């Protein structure tokens, strides 16, 4: 739950796209929520 | 400069 926030969609593309979804907020996030 | 990301609907990529 720490390496990957809970309620977040954690998926990284080999294209070099690290995206995180807020499955709670219904929002797309490009920048890692752990660094803010 | 990112290209549009996964749709929120259910799952990003299959």
């Amino acid at each position: 739950d720490v390496p990957l926030p809970a309620g977040w969609e954690m998926a990284k593309t080999s294209s070099g796209q690290r995206y995180f979804l807020n499955h709670i907020d219904q929002t797309t996030t490009w920048q890692d929520p752990r660094k803010a | 400069g990112e290209s549009p990301p996964p749709p929120y609907s259910r799952y990003p990529m299959d």
